[PDB]
């Protein structure tokens, strides 16, 4: 009962923190004019040590747009509220669960977070046009624990409204 | 002199490449190493989206 409820706050929690990892540092790796790191905010090289902020969106409208979408990282910052929304309504619902429906619209949002957050890593692989960085391995991580805490989420959910039927009959 | 014996001309000197493939790192190749992973993980989000 309340074990697979911790499990997912617990999975919740450690897909925030490598959500929050991922939005700090070392996203990507690219070989400047020697390798250097990017965390989609600022470049770090291998002189060797001096960072700024090498996010410089200028130098068809679809470019201006996708160019748009690839500054700022409007799509991940956005994602990682959600998921911190999601995380937050899930630990209201986790104590004194009242209504038994605000678990249902709290992993819809958490899913549809989840697909955000997807579709910012589709944005970030392709604004990319060398090797890769190790916090995107660990957003796409983050990614496929979100996932199963949905579906964790969703199962229990699906179990407390069997329990409900059964209990109301 | 006297007659040539063994005529001879110019030719060219290349590196001469052989046979160099390799297996399954050739099978990734045409699209590329990391698409994949992507469609990988809108698989399962999509699987998600249907359970």
């Amino acid at each position: 009962r309340g074990v697979q409820m911790l499990l997912t706050t617990v999975g919740a929690f450690a897909a925030f923190s490598l959500m929050t990892i991922a939005v700090g540092t070392d996203y990507w790796l690219y070989s400047r004019g020697v390798m250097t790191h990017s965390g989609l905010w600022r470049t770090c090289c291998l002189f060797k040590g001096l960072c700024k902020q090498i996010d410089h969106f200028p130098e068809d409208t679809a470019e201006y747009f996708l160019r748009a979408v690839r500054a700022s990282s409007i799509f991940p910052i956005l994602s990682v509220i959600l998921l911190f929304m999601g995380g937050l309504c899930i630990a209201a619902s986790e104590f004194y669960k009242t209504r038994h429906n605000i678990i249902l619209s709290a992993g819809i949002f958490f899913v549809s977070a989840g697909l955000s957050n997807i579709i910012g890593i589709i944005v970030y692989i392709s604004a990319n046009a060398y090797s890769y960085g190790w916090s995107f391995y660990f957003g796409a991580l983050s990614f496929i624990i979100a996932e199963m805490v949905g579906v964790l989420a969703v199962h229990m959910f699906i179990d407390r409204h069997k329990q409900l039927r059964a209990t109301a009959r | 002199f006297s007659k040539p014996f063994m005529s001879l001309g110019i030719s060219i000197m290349i590196k001469k490449p052989q046979k160099s493939k390799p297996g399954v790192f050739s099978f990734l190749d045409p699209l590329a190493y990391e698409i994949w992973m992507c469609i990988v993980f809108a698989y399962i989000g999509v699987s998600v989206v249907l359970f």
